[PDB]
């Protein structure tokens, strides 16, 4: 029961300290909360985000950061998501860079 | 954002 799994990934983010930006969508995109202020982790690229402002969006800035990251550029990954239709919805569209 | 660690 890893945090390869969307599920185990929301249930990191007790305590979440920020009401604007969605727990649920940040655990959708490979993030899982470290506990330390706001910051969160991806389990496949391992990128680490903080001290979020109001502007932010959780696929852009994942994206800005860790550009090459599997899930985000649709690799194979071994993430276990808990609506399949939802991550394809929200994940960056193909695009070679 | 600030990015603590960067891959
Ligand atoms: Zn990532």
């Amino acid at each position: 029961n890893d945090l390869n799994r969307e599920e185990t990934r929301l249930k990191t983010f007790t305590d979440w300290p920020l009401d604007w930006l969605d727990k649920r969508q940040l655990a959708q995109t490979g993030m899982y909360f470290t506990h330390a202020g706001d910051k969160v982790k991806c389990f496949f690229c391992g990128v680490e985000i903080g001290s979020w402002e109001q502007e932010d969006q959780p696929v852009p800035e994942h994206q800005r950061w860790s550009p090459n990251c599997p899930l985000l550029r649709r690799r194979t990954t071994n993430n276990v998501p808990i609506n399949a239709e939802a991550l394809d919805r929200i994940l960056p569209p193909i695009s070679y860079d | 954002a600030i990015a603590y660690f960067i891959p």
